[PDB]
């Protein structure tokens, strides 16, 4: 077969449609006669393979979508880059980064919100910022309000293309479903295209307009002063001054006999003392790897010249003794069903983004962005957040696959196979790890509890009595202490400084970072982790293993996806589905992300964090109290919660209140949650009843007859508050407090 | 066992009985509507109680009624 | 594998597995010495009962003790807030 | 385009309300501030 | 063409499957020859051993981690929990035949064989076998605690 | 008319699946469905995952029975069967369920006789005070 | 009425006081002709009016130094409750008949539902001022206020 671009013409564009709610299905599209109507249209908007059956129709839905979400982002850089350009401080913070807090939204001063408006520094009354784009700017090598604002014209025209694309590509010109299926094609582009040739532009504009003005502002030089980007490119003298291996053009790089360049890239590591952020220098070479590996990975698959890899060969000739002929036709089913990459990509994209937030954290990337603790905290519990939903997003569609497109007869696998075959076997299993991994995680901080509250302190798990010391990571932060010169030559500092030993960084006053300690305290968490991840996994991978059938419900497969139940019967069957799996999975995410952000939060302020003054002694936030205190569950209430919480309660009349009524505002959603949660429709419904009579007596009662919510509604509505109010308190308890303090 | 009953109110639709996940209803002559016949519950020992045939009747109020009654293996759906 | 109406315990899977059927490995007199010194507590109900009544004042007896915390101890009493 | 203005006047028909509504409040707001009585009588 | 997983006794419509950890020979050897086993064996005579290697095992997680030692001279006492432990356990096992089990009834274990060799017929798992079991279990057990307290007594082992 | 009996026919092509019989099935009862099929065919199994279907008459052990409808239902629509289903219980009698009648259920049979059906329909029952200690129930009646 | 009248409390006025030289030392980092300054002495002209105005229209202050509102029905203070209250229900008042009014307009039509979701225009615009007048609604409960058949 030859691999080449496919599509159609003209496929309608009109208002009509728009002026007619729920066209999109048959059933709901002849209007309402009851309330419920209104709430399916929302439900079932995105549901495009419940729209059409024809696979060539949803996948071209699904294309202009993703054009309508970039153009969505596009124009949600605009504003970020427009907002550091007429309404914040950046250029003042320029100058004083370690003193000035960074602030990019004004606010008008009706009914008296310019309190909110507080002293930001540099002259400027604002709202502090803690999403980071600051430090990335200055990364950049950003000097003028006049780049900031070039560069939010640049995105607002790319959102316009963006739009516009979308339009043309389902209105116009339609990809065909044989263009989309072409996957060892894309794989190729979006390895080497996408990611080799994006990481290979950004090492350019390091190598050319980062590193050059990066060393300028730590020169000292005032930013007015420093000549523009293009001017490094145009004149390579100034270039060459410094950075002098400029001096020639492609040599070496084209002799090879690499390098003298060595001068602007380098294998240091660590951390630069003077911005606390990696080093830029490094940072331009890691671009250069990342780039030439994609370039090299984009050429592994085979399209119209023989040579590669067909990912259907690979695939079947991966079989072995356990398995069965497994591997075998998984080929036709992800390039078949949607939901199935959907599911794949969002574990791993999930995954992906809770791994950025450690990396991030450990190893401060941009120029002053470690000691800014306000912007550190938020921007690893955001990704945490944004990681941890992701992930239960895999879930669902892994189940909705099971569901909607398993098919044995015509698509078969023999790996998704055997595993339905024992399914009982492996979700007893994980049952029983759970229960193994609460009792010695959990259980252990009750013990605690219980022998403090008798005074037995000896009895306890802790640092000064039974100690539970976590070898194993010790001796592997000890390995990556020793890294450098003995097994990484090249490299000459550590990897991260919190395996540095005896290496401390400090920005103006404030640690950047240190060698983060280890003990019983981190044992207790780290399992609690290990303990409250597995009961999610539990929860919805026994809602995909048994989303087609059980031995209580032989054809669940036939009330599909998102059902209620199946009545009272057998005992009760309320949430069988796997979409309560999803929401049942929802509530243990939160759960789990909640303590890992706790773990993050207490153990920089009390080990990582605080002053340090020019005679090396360290004064931390919470003064190292994490150790002695967070081994109990009354600990994590007192020296944590009820300690820390001080700062959010005690805002009003600052800057900070709007903290102090997002705290409160919170709370309150987070509860109203619990009506939805703990009732049901039925009681709803009749209390309807006697509400409907009274409009009627007054001649009142509308034709679309209310009715009351869904009983899956009810339930998604009640999870949605739960946590809205949940994640949204600890969002104002953690701002109010880092800003605050930090 | 559970309890089923059936009423003169039935039309003879019989969707119930295509509903049963357990074979209990089934049809039975009669002539009180227009279908000429009407649902049974002859074998209320299977039933399980989910109600699928009630959630199936399209009489005003239920035709066929399923009243929870004493538990079973049967009707607690164990397969063990 | 099969499916006989004959043999409905085979049928069904009700096979003694792991079990073994062997003789004694025991060497005897041994067997000998614990059947006649561990024979009176194989009566049950009578065991039921040895374990009661001797488990419970066996328990009321370590009711005597020293190292336990059966100490307030020369130790002043605060009074300690409004008093008393 | 009658479709379009069909579009219109459906729940859009709340937000145009509602900033109307929004503003009104806010001019009114901005002209008589901090009012906790009615003192024209 | 060679699975390693196949049917459990090659039938594929009843609940388990066969795996290496489950029909290896090792496995099937090893649990073969384990006292609870031994389908042909006094059930008393197979309590007995089953107590005493659990009883002397039980010492070691009571004496250290107990509140007695923990650098309290109190020490080797704790054996004396696990003394207490295998009563505890005693009465439960008294209890669960007491219940199961009825005097007149006859064995409820399974007659077939693996390889539907009717010949057999099995085992303790009658009113009065099961007495003879726990019977033999607590005197094992006790006797387990006892002998490894004696050699606490004796002492030399590395921790304790 | 007389039910049909069996049983000596082969079973399906299947590799294990967990979700096969229990002690329940040895000591309680245990269900068997049983059908015809023109072509040697793949189909999804109630308890597991994947099984082929033998052409000829086919034979299926399962628990529960509803399992057995489940299956058969699917037989009936999917690929056009004809099913039946027995109970087994464990002394070896075996009992004739589905479709018991000659015909299917759905589909009016003039031998039917009906059973707890209520003349008096609508929700014209009486109220629970009115049995309060006659062992009788409102529907019953 | 056991509170002193605001214009006579000294809680009131320390309050005021407070207020002013909060907002006047931030009036210190921005120096003069600036911005914020600009911006702080609006809110400290603000503040001034604001507590102006309380005195001025005798609202009782408590212990606290805060006003405080009678609700009784005293003439002295209609406008604390009365007053703006009979406002409200006035317009609570047009909203709701407003409402019924396109409801009943609504009613006996093709799709009624139809025009519930989406709003005739054209005839709430014709309804919308009949609110004016809404306490003649009062002449329809003389007659075909409320619906006999329940
Ligand atoms: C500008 C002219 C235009 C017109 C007249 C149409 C008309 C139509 N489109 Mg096209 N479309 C357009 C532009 C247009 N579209 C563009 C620019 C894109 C790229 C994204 C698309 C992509 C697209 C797809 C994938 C599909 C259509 C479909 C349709 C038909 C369904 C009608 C409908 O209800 O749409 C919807 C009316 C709306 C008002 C939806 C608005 C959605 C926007 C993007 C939400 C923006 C996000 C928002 C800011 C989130 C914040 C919320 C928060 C503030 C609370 C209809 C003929 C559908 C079809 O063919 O029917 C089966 C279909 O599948 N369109
Ligand atoms: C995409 C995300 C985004 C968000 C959340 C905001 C949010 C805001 N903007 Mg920005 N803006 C954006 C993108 C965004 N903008 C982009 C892409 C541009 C370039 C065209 C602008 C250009 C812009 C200007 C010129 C101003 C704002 C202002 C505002 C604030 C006033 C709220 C308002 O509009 O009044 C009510 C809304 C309406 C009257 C129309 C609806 C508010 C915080 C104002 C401000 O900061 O106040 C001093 C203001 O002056 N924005
Ligand atoms: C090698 C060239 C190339 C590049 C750079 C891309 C890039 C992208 N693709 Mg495309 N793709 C390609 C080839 C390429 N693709 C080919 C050959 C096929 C056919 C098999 C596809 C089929 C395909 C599908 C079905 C989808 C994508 C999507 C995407 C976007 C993913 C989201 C994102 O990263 O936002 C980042 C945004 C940018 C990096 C801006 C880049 C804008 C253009 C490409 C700049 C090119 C200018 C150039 C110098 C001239 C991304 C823009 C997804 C999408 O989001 O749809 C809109 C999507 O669903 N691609
Ligand atoms: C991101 C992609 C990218 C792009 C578009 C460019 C573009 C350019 N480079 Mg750069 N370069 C890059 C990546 C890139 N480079 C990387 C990753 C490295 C490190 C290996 C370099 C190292 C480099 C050197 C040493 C020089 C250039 C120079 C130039 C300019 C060519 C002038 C000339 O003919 O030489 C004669 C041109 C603007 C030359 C220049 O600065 O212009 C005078 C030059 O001296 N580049
Ligand atoms: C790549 C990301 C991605 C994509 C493309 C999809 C796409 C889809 N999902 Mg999945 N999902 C995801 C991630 C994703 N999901 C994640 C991360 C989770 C875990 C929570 C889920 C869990 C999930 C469930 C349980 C279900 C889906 C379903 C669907 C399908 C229809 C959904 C719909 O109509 O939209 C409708 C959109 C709405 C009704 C918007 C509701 C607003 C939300 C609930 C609250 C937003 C509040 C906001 C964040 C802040 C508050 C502001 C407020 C005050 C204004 C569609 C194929 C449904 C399905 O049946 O699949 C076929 C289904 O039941 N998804
Ligand atoms: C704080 C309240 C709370 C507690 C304690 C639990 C506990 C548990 N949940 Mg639940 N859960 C909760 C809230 C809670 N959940 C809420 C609000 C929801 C709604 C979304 C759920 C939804 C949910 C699901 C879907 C699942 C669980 C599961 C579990 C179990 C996980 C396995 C385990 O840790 O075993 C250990 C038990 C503990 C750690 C409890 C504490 C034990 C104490 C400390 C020791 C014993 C005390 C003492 C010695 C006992 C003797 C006292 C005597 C006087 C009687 C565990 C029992 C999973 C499960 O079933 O397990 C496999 C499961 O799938 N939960
Ligand atoms: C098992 C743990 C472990 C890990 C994770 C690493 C990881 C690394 N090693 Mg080390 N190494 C190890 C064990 C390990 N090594 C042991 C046990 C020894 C013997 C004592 C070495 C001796 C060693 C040497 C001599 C070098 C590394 C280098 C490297 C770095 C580049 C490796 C590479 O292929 O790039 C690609 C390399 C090429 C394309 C050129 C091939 C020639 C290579 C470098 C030899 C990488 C960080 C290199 C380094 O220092 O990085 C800065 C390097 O020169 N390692
Ligand atoms: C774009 C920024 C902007 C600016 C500079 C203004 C400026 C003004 N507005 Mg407008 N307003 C705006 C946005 C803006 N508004 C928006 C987005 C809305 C909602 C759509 C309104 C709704 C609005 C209303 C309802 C009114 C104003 C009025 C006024 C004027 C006050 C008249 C006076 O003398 O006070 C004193 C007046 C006394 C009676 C004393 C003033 C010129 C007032 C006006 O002039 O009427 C036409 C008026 O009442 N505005
Ligand atoms: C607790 C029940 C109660 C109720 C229902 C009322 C009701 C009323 N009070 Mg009374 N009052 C009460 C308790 C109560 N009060 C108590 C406990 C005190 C002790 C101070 C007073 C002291 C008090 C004073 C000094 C006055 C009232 C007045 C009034 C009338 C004002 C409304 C009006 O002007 O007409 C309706 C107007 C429109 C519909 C337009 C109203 C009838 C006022 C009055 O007498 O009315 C002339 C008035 O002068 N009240
Ligand atoms: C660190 C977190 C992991 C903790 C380890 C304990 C968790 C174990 C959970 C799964 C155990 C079940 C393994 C049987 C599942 C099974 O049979 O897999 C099959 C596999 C045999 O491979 P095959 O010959 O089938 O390979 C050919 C095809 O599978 C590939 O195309 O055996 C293993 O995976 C050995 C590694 C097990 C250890 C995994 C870790």
């Amino acid at each position: 077969e030859v691999k080449i671009i496919l599509d159609r013409d003209p496929i309608k564009t009109s208002f009509e449609q728009w002026a007619k709610p729920g066209h999109f299905s048959r059933t709901i599209a002849k209007g309402p006669d009851t309330t419920t109507w209104i709430w399916n249209l929302h439900a079932d908007a995105h549901d495009f393979d419940s729209h059409t059956s024809d696979l060539e129709e949803i996948s071209r839905k699904v294309f202009s979508a993703h054009f309508g979400q970039l153009s969505i982002i596009f124009l949600w850089l605009s504003g970020m880059y427009f907002h550091g350009a007429r309404f914040s401080n950046y250029e003042a913070w320029l100058n004083d980064p370690t003193h000035i807090r960074p602030s990019a939204q004004v606010v008008w001063p009706i009914v008296g919100q310019e309190i909110l408006n507080g002293d930001v520094g540099g002259g400027f009354r604002g709202i502090q910022i803690t999403s980071g784009f600051f430090q990335i700017w200055r990364a950049s090598g950003i000097t003028s309000e006049l780049q900031l604002y070039c560069t939010a014209i640049g995105a607002l025209v790319f959102a316009g293309l963006m739009l516009f694309a979308g339009w043309f590509h389902y209105h116009k010109a339609a990809p065909k479903l044989a263009w989309f299926q072409d996957v060892e094609s894309m794989l190729n582009h979006h390895l080497a295209g996408l990611l080799g040739l994006g990481s290979l532009s950004w090492a350019g504009h390091q190598v050319h307009v980062s590193l050059p003005i990066n060393q300028f502002l730590n020169a000292g030089v005032d930013p007015k002063e420093i000549p523009l980007p293009h001017e490094f490119i145009l004149n390579r003298d100034l270039l060459a001054q410094l950075y002098p291996s400029f001096a020639e053009g492609a040599t070496p790089f084209f002799t090879l006999n690499w390098s003298k360049y060595a001068d602007f890239l380098t294998f240091r590591g660590g951390l630069d003392p003077l911005t606390g952020g990696l080093w830029l220098t490094d940072i331009a070479h890691h671009h250069l790897a990342i780039a030439i590996l994609f370039l090299i990975a984009g050429h592994m698959y085979r399209t119209n010249w023989g040579i590669g890899h067909g990912i259907k060969d690979i695939l079947e000739a991966h079989k072995g003794p356990f398995t069965g002929q497994g591997h075998k036709g998984l080929y036709e089913i992800l390039t078949t069903s949607w939901h199935a990459q959907l599911s794949i990509n969002l574990a791993m994209l999930g995954s992906l983004t809770i791994v950025v937030a450690q990396h991030m954290y450990s190893m401060p990337p941009y120029p002053y962005l470690a000691t800014d603790y306000a912007t550190q905290l938020s921007l690893f519990t955001h990704h945490m957040w944004i990681g941890g939903f992701l992930i239960v997003g895999a879930a669902a569609h892994a189940a909705i696959f099971m569901v909607r497109d398993y098919d044995p007869t015509t698509r078969y696998n023999d790996l998704l196979d055997r595993v339905l075959r024992h399914r009982d076997a492996i979700i007893s299993h994980l049952n029983w790890v759970c229960i193994f991994l609460g009792f010695h995680s959990f259980g252990l901080y009750i013990h605690n509890d219980t022998m403090s509250a008798l005074g037995r302190p000896q009895d306890m798990f802790s640092d000064t009595a039974i100690q539970l010391q976590p070898v194993f990571a010790q001796w592997i932060q000890n390995t990556h202490a020793l890294a450098p010169g003995t097994t990484a030559p090249g490299a000459t500092a550590s990897t991260s400084l919190t395996w540095g030993g005896g290496d401390l960084v400090a920005v103006g006053n404030k640690v950047a970072l240190l060698p983060i300690p280890l003990g019983t305290a981190d044992f207790l968490v780290h399992h609690i982790h290990a303990f409250t991840i597995h009961v999610t996994v539990l929860i919805l991978l026994k809602g995909v293993l048994f989303a087609r059938s059980s031995r209580l419900i032989p054809d669940k497969a036939n009330l599909g996806f998102r059902f209620p139940c199946d009545g009272p019967g057998r005992g009760g069957t309320c949430q069988v589905s796997a979409w309560d799996h999803v929401f049942l999975g929802l509530f243990w995410m939160y759960n789990s992300i909640s303590v890992v952000i706790f773990h993050f939060s207490w153990k920089m302020q009390s080990d990582v964090w605080g002053t340090i003054n020019d005679q090396g002694v360290v004064t931390h936030i919470t003064t190292g109290n994490f150790a002695q205190s967070s081994i109990t569950i009354n600990g994590w209430l007192r020296d944590f919660l009820w300690a820390q919480a001080s700062q959010v309660i005690q805002s009003y009349g600052s800057s900070l209140s709007a903290y102090g009524l997002f705290f409160l505002g919170a709370h309150f959603v987070w509860a109203f949650s619990l009506m939805f949660l703990f009732s049901g429709r039925g009681y709803w419904q009749e209390l309807i009843e006697s509400i409907v009579w009274a409009h009627n007596k007054l001649k009142v009662a509308p034709a679309t007859q209310p009715r009351a919510l869904s009983i899956v509604q009810g339930r998604a509505v009640g999870v949605t508050h739960y946590l809205l109010g949940g994640i949204a308190t600890t969002w104002a308890f953690f701002l109010a407090r880092i800003i605050a303090v930090g | 066992s559970h309890s089923v009953k059936i009423y003169d109110t039935c039309i003879g639709c019989t969707q119930c009985v295509r509903a049963c996940p357990t074979d209990v209803l089934e049809m039975i002559p009669w002539g009180g509507c227009k279908a000429k016949q009407i649902a049974s519950a002859p074998r209320t020992e299977d039933c399980v109680g989910c109600k699928r045939c009630e959630s199936a009747c399209p009489t005003d109020f239920l035709s066929v009624r399923v009243y929870l009654w004493h538990e079973t293996t049967r009707s607690m759906g164990l397969a063990y | 594998v099969y499916f006989d109406l004959e043999d409905i315990g085979n049928t069904t899977g009700q096979w003694d597995l792991y079990g073994s059927d062997a003789p004694s490995p025991y060497s005897p007199l041994q067997s000998k010495f614990f059947e006649t010194f561990a024979a009176p507590f194989t009566k049950r109900g009578l065991l039921l009962k040895f374990l009661i009544l001797g488990g419970g004042s066996t328990l009321a007896y370590f009711s005597t003790t020293a190292s336990g915390d059966i100490l307030p101890i020369v130790k002043g009493p605060q009074l300690p807030p409004k008093l008393g | 385009r009658d479709l379009k203005t069909y579009l219109s006047v459906a729940p859009v028909a709340s937000t145009l309300w509602f900033a109307a509504l929004a503003g009104l409040l806010i001019e009114i707001n901005r002209l008589f501030p901090d009012a906790l009585t009615f003192p024209f009588f | 063409t060679y699975q390693v997983v196949q049917p459990i006794n090659g039938d594929p419509f009843i609940g388990s499957l066969e795996t290496p950890v489950t029909s290896s020979p090792l496995v099937a050897w090893y649990l073969s020859n384990l006292p609870g086993y031994r389908t042909a064996v006094n059930p008393l005579l197979r309590g007995i051993e089953v107590g005493l290697a659990h009883g002397f095992f039980l010492v070691g997680p009571f004496v250290k981690a107990g509140p007695l030692r923990n650098t309290e001279i109190a020490g080797q006492a704790g054996s004396l929990a696990a003394a207490g432990l295998v009563v505890i356990l005693s009465i439960c096992l008294t209890i669960y035949g007491i219940s199961s089990f009825n005097e007149g009834d006859p064995s409820t274990a399974p007659s077939l064989t693996l390889t539907g060799r009717k010949k057999q017929p099995d085992q303790l798992q009658t009113a009065d076998g099961w007495a003879k079991f726990t019977g033999g279990f607590f005197f094992g057990g006790i006797s387990g605690v006892i002998w490894a307290f004696f050699l606490l007594y004796v002492l030399d082992l590395p921790y304790y | 008319t007389p039910p049909e009996l069996d049983p000596n026919t082969p079973s399906p092509i299947f590799g294990g699946s967990t979700g096969g019989l229990l002690r329940k099935a040895q000591v309680e009862e245990f269900y068997v469905i049983t059908w015809e099929s023109p072509k040697e065919q793949i189909f999804e199994m109630p308890t597991g995952g994947a099984a082929i279907m033998r052409e000829g008459p086919n034979l299926l052990k399962l628990a529960r029975k509803e399992q057995c409808l489940a299956l058969g239902t699917r037989l009936r629509s999917k690929y056009k069967i004809k099913y039946q289903f027995y109970r087994v219980f464990p002394s070896g009698e075996v009992q004739y369920l589905h479709p018991k009648d000659g015909v299917y259920p759905e589909k009016v049979n003039p031998g039917r006789q009906g059973v707890g059906v209520n003349f008096r329909s609508i929700g014209k029952n009486v109220s629970p005070i009115e049995v309060k200690f006659t062992g009788k129930q409102p529907y019953d009646l | 009425s056991g509170l002193t009248p605001c214009k006579e409390s000294k809680q009131f006025a320390k309050r005021e006081k407070q207020s002013i030289k909060k907002l006047e030392s931030s009036l210190k980092i921005y120096a003069a002709d600036s911005a914020p300054a600009l911006a702080i002495n609006a809110t400290i002209e603000k503040t001034k009016r604001r507590f102006d105005n309380y005195a001025k229209q005798g609202l009782l202050c408590g212990a606290d130094g805060l006003p405080h509102l009678i609700v009784s029905g005293d003439q002295r203070h209609w406008g604390e409750f009365i007053t703006p209250g009979i406002l409200f229900l006035y317009i609570a008042g047009w909203i709701g008949w407003v409402g019924r009014s396109y409801l009943i307009a609504i009613r006996d039509e093709k799709k009624p539902t139809q025009k519930e979701i989406i709003i005739d225009v054209p005839l709430a615009s014709r309804l919308v001022f009949r609110g004016f007048s809404w306490p003649i609604a009062a002449y329809r409960e003389l007659l075909n206020g409320e619906l006999v058949a329940k």
